[PDB]
RNA sequence: GAAGUCUGUUAGAGUUGGUGUCCUACAAUACCCUCUCGUGAUCUAUGUGUAGGGGUGAAAGGCCCAUCGAGUCCGGCAACA
RNA sequence: UCGGGUGAGAACCCCGACGGCCUAAUGGAUAAGGGUUCCUCAGCACUGCUGAUCAGCUGAGGGUUAGCCGGUCCUAAGUCUCACCGCAACUCGACUGAGACGAAAUGGGAAACAGGUUAAUAUUCCUGUGCCAUCAUGCAGUGAAAGUUGACGCCCUGGGGUCGAUCACGCCGGGCAUUCGCCCGGUCGAACCGUCCAACUCCGUGGAAGCCGUAAUGGCAGGAAGCGGACGAACGGCGGCAUAGGGAAACGUGAUUCAACCUGGGGCCCAUGAAAAGACGAGCAUGAUGUCCGUACCGAGAACCGACACAGGUGUCCAUGGCGGCGAAAGCCAAGGCCUGUCGGGAGCAACCAACGUUAGGGAAUUCGGCAAGUUAGUCCCGUACCUUCGGAAGAAGGGAUGCCUGCUCCGGAACGGAGCAGGUCGCAGUGACUCGGAAGCUCGGACUGUCUAGUAACAACAUAGGUGACCGCAAAUCCGCAAGGACUCGUACGGUCACUGAAUCCUGCCCAGUGCAGGUAUCUGAACACCUCGUACAAGAGGACGAAGGACCUGUCAACGGCGGGGGUUAUGACCCUCUUAAGGUAGCGUAGUACCUUGCCGCAUCAGUAGCGGCUUGCAUGAAUGGAUUAACCAGAGCUUCACUGUCCCAACGUUGGGCCCGGUGAACUGUACAUUCCAGUGCGGAGUCUGGAGACACCCAGGGGGAAGCGAAGACCCUAU
RNA sequence: UCGGUGACUGCGACUCUCACUCCGGGAGGAGGACACCGAUAGCCGG
RNA sequence: UCGACCGAGUGGCUUGCUACCUCGAUGUCGGUUCCCUCCAUCCUGCCCGUGCAGAAGCGGGCAAGGGUGAGGUUGUUCGCC
RNA sequence: CAAGAACGACCGUAUAGUACGAGAGGAACUACGGUUGGUGGCCACUGGUGUACCGGUUGUUCGAGAGAGCACGUGCCGGGU
């Protein structure tokens, strides 16, 4: 089996959903983890100073 | 390289656990006060399938039923003791002290009150050899002369399901169905079948192990694999 | 004589074959009830057998309702009984 | 009435030859005929676990979201020749 | 397709007729997922492979109603939180304890049916009827927790039994009918309440010493049959519900086979097939309460995932519509759905291409190779070789039969079930289409079923049972973690772990020198602390004594890594003694090998001819024994060869069929492009020029073609070298 | 430099229990200054 | 007719040498199909010599108009039959 | 002016059992007949096709009959302008 085309007709599957406390479709529902704002993971904001240029 | 299978199995993941919850009983001695005898009835034979070995379901007079590795010849209806005073009779558990020598045992206790460690398996027995208020000397299934306290407990009889491995598997899919019943990887591709990123004999034009397979007991993990510390190879000499 | 390793067909070699059968054919042979005495006792599963006629269930080999060792016990505790 | 038994486009799974059709495709792995398995180490839905020098591998360096002799993203980074 | 409707406009929007397509789906119900796409009105700038009055498009408005269907509750593999502990630390980490989460088709589970209704919802609204739980009241009880249930694998099978389908015979309605009298549809009616009970189990009676019973196993003086009884099913029968409802009407009796549903018997396991909430146990009547969330629609060749209205991918239920037949097969046809796998018009419609049909004579001559195609085919009877692990081989091979009609026989309770007989009779052909094996032999490999390079490899590769060696007595061996801790392990040597070989059969020789592992070790070597000496008012530092593991040294071990030659003495294979390197010096076998350079080795088989294939020989460039040797029945989309049969593979090609191609309306890209460019023959040039040089030829533009050239287009060469 | 006698220490041999470890519900039992753990030294260690 | 040694050449079909052209690619071997050519001529036409009786040959000259086929082994080119 | 190979080649008979030759054996000029390869055309003849057409027949549907549809672009078989 092709794992392009036809390999993409099986994904039916819920995962990431809005988030109750960024608003970002990024909680994931099965692992209730937001990847955006850490909500599930993290009492304190998801946040890396990898995620802008190193001097800024 | 990559980890070796044998450095998989460690991190105890889904497909090298035994299933643990489709599992009977732990079976281990009933705890008795002290100086005292406990009677039970046995209510039911069935299937152990951790064991691959049959099971006896007891159940005692002070109300408590439990599972009990059960040696050979009990049946529904028999009357089973567990004590200092317990009959000497095929099922009775008693500590090692109170058994005559030369009456063949299982389910021995390493420790006093351990529940029992020794010849658990199908149709093993240990044999009771030596008397003493010392010690008690027991010979092991793997012939091993094993020096316990004489107050470790056990039962009375050679486990049962003796035989069970007269009979070929003669076929994968039997082979299959059992190792589903344990904590396994199963089948098994040799290292010599392998890439040499995945194993020490993997690698080369054409299958063989590139080097001794007689390994140092001192040798890591991920280097320790063929035979390990071993004292001779082969059959004659 | 092929026994009950019919079954199998041309397949496995003549050993297994040979070593089922013979195993199978003991295995299901009349086996006399330790309760009762008469013929009536097969095999329930693995190690475990039972009398149709009186009901008696109880543990054996895992191919035959007696094994050697087994024997063995009975005879080490009258042994024992008079020292 | 047994069998990792046989025949079988029952369902379903697989993918040998055609080196056919297609090859700015219907399709970033398709179509047709042919072919293998089809009570079992079987096929399958949904839930669930294992995470990157790590997993998973009946072992092909196979697979881990068109990405694998070390995934992907951003950063080191205006790497160095 | 013809005719019509609407509209400014109609091939494709709608009506009718005619003609077709889909039958596990192109029909019906849904899960996920989508998210308003659903319905209505008004539209055509956008989207729609053409057009559009149509629409999943644009705009506006409307639409989803629940004690009984789901969620909700329970627990599963698991997951999280808190506590504890670890960590420099945490948003990190394993155990333990507590708590919570974790199933919408498809686990468990209190209770709903029938009719009616809307543009769009309905077990939800309306009508009628029923049911459950909780609470309150009253009567009873005061028994109440033991137990039962929830609650369970795989294979075979009996009984009960509804729908459906079919048969027979009535009734109602329809069709056909220049002849026959046949053909189609209907003939209804729920949940629920009540009642009946087969199987299993048990009791009493009885008293079998060969009887009882089954599809089969089986049963019994430890009490068989028979007789009597207790307990005890169905989504089933029966009565109510119902002068309810539904139907234009009639508004039905019997039967067979019997999905569902109920209830039994047998067999298998080195495999043993959840749990918890809940229910029953535990009465009746009358009232009250039953909140919250979901509910539209699609569910796909246009509503999901694949950038698309994508020929791909995507779970469940309807496995009982008719004929057919073994069949959930083919073919044909209902019900239901569709003409939207959505551009049309024209030309005997050329060449050329896709996919096909037929092809005289020959019959593999084709080709690396029968690649492709063809042959055979269903069922019954006869008959069936070598070999073999006695199972197979086998549908071996080979031979014969096969329809219809008339009248019958046999098995069976019977079938609209099966097996036969006699007579008649048509065709070139009776498995008449469809469905539906070509066969045989020799060799190689792997024993077999199984696995694999998702996307050029399915194989001889991996796995396997089987064989073997190694480690370990469990405070273990092996393995994960920085730690706290953890897998193996609800395990215990008939066990785990770690490796090698790879079914069966006959076997598995010699070598411990090197290397590896392991054991031992007088002596030698062997670090640091402490100790002793020298040095330093101390220290650095120099030396000494003692001596762990390890090493030297010794030994064991090849189903450990591996090895098995050179050169010489002396009755097929060969024998024995030696020597040298470096321990041994190739045994049984097999052998020009999937291993053999020479090589197309030599001899033979086979062919007109055979670098092939097979057999024999065999000094083997460079075979050989679990780096397993030999050999082997069965199996195989595995490699090679031979034969019969077959045939357009070939001689050697022809004609035909369907879709394109060609012309017309509409839609409408991309690749590529330094410039110039009508070239050709020669030459020259960085040695492979349309463009330089010399000649030759050359009026321009356009259509179709097959692709000689532009070292054609496509990709900063994978080969090769170079890079500190 | 001639011997009864503290303490220190090199050396290899031994017994205890009281830390610490394991078994046990407990009472207690088995080990035991070893082992675990922390530090360091030598050997092996694609 | 065969023709050694030695000496002089022609071709550009083999092989070797060189490293001039292309590494921002001039698609491999063998085969096939289809077209043109060369002559150092295998046959055919016309000739010369003969160790030319004839017949059948052998050797040579002119000559490229036409022909030069089918099969068995091998991927083979070649070659063997 | 342009193109053509528009033809190439072989066997047989008469010549002749002749010339030649001891014999064995054994020609030619010429005139005829045919074959093969190539070439251009043609379709009375033979052959192929011929999903124009006509017939037979299996399954199914239209109630039977009659007459028809489908079975891949003829269901299959027989004949064929
Ligand atoms: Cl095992
Ligand atoms: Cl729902
Ligand atoms: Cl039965
Ligand atoms: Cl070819
Ligand atoms: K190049
Ligand atoms: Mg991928
Ligand atoms: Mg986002
Ligand atoms: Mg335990
Ligand atoms: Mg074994
Ligand atoms: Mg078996
Ligand atoms: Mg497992
Ligand atoms: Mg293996
Ligand atoms: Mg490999
Ligand atoms: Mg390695
Ligand atoms: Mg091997
Ligand atoms: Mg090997
Ligand atoms: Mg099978
Ligand atoms: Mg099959
Ligand atoms: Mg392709
Ligand atoms: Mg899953
Ligand atoms: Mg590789
Ligand atoms: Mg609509
Ligand atoms: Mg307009
Ligand atoms: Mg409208
Ligand atoms: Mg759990
Ligand atoms: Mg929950
Ligand atoms: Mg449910
Ligand atoms: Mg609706
Ligand atoms: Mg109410
Ligand atoms: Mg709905
Ligand atoms: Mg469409
Ligand atoms: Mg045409
Ligand atoms: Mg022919
Ligand atoms: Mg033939
Ligand atoms: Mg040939
Ligand atoms: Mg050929
Ligand atoms: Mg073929
Ligand atoms: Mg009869
Ligand atoms: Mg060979
Ligand atoms: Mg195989
Ligand atoms: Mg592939
Ligand atoms: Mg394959
Ligand atoms: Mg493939
Ligand atoms: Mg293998
Ligand atoms: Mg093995
Ligand atoms: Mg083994
Ligand atoms: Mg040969
Ligand atoms: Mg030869
Ligand atoms: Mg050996
Ligand atoms: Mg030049
Ligand atoms: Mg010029
Ligand atoms: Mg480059
Ligand atoms: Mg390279
Ligand atoms: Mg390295
Ligand atoms: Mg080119
Ligand atoms: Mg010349
Ligand atoms: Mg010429
Ligand atoms: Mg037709
Ligand atoms: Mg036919
Ligand atoms: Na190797
Ligand atoms: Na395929
Ligand atoms: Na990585
Ligand atoms: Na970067
Ligand atoms: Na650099
Ligand atoms: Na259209
Ligand atoms: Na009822
Ligand atoms: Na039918
Ligand atoms: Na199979
Ligand atoms: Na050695
Ligand atoms: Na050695
Ligand atoms: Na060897
Ligand atoms: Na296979
Ligand atoms: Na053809
Ligand atoms: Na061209
Ligand atoms: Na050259
Ligand atoms: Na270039
Ligand atoms: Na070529
Ligand atoms: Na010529
Ligand atoms: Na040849």
């Amino acid at each position: 089996t092709g794992a392009g085309t036809p390999s993409q007709g099986k994904k039916n599957t819920t995962t990431h959903t809005k988030c109750r406390r960024c608003g970002e479709k990024s909680y994931h529902t099965k692992k209730k983890v937001c990847s955006s704002c850490g909500f599930g993971k993290s009492a304190k904001r998801r946040d890396y100073e990898w995620q802008s240029k190193a001097g800024e | 390289g990559r980890r070796i299978q044998g450095q998989r199995r460690g991190r105890g993941t889904s497909t090298f656990r035994a299933p643990s919850h489709r599992y009977k009983a732990d079976l281990e001695h009933r705890k008795v006060e002290d100086g005292d005898v406990i009677a039970g009835t046995v209510v039911d034979i069935e299937h152990d399938p951790a064991r691959s070995a049959p099971v006896a379901a007891v159940e005692f007079e002070d109300g408590d039923r439990r599972l009990i590795l059960a040696p050979e010849g009990v049946g529904v209806g028999d009357e089973l003791q567990v004590g200092v005073s317990a009959e000497i009779a095929p099922g009775n558990t008693l500590p090692l002290a109170e058994i005559p020598e030369g009456v063949p045992v299982c389910n021995v206790e390493s420790s006093p009150g351990d529940g029992g460690k020794f010849a658990r398996a199908s149709g093993v027995n240990a044999q009771l050899l030596t008397h003493d208020r010392n010690v008690a000397v027991v010979k092991l299934p793997s012939g091993e002369m094993k020096r316990l306290d004489p107050q470790c407990r056990a039962t009375i009889g050679v486990v049962a399901g003796g035989g069970r491995t007269d009979k070929p598997f003669v076929k994968a899919g039997n082979k299959h169905h059992k190792m589903k019943a344990r904590g396994t990887k199963w089948p098994n591709v040799r290292g010599v079948a392998m890439n040499a990123v995945d194993h020490p004999f993997g690698g080369g034009g054409r299958q063989h192990p590139g080097k001794p397979k007689s390994i140092s007991r001192n040798a890591p993990p991920g280097r320790k694999v063929g035979d390990i510390a071993s004292k001779r190879t082969g059959r004659g000499g | 004589k092929t026994g009950s390793s019919g079954r199998f067909g041309a397949r496995y070699g003549r050993v297994s074959r040979r070593r089922v059968a013979e195993i199978e054919s003991e295995m299901n042979e009349d086996h006399a009830c330790p309760n009762c005495g008469e013929d009536r006792v097969d095999r329930q599963g693995t190690g475990i057998w039972q009398c149709s006629y009186c009901d008696y269930k109880f543990t054996g080999g895992s191919y035959k309702p007696e094994t050697p060792g087994g024997k063995t016990v009975r005879r080490s505790i009258r042994a024992a009984l008079s020292e």
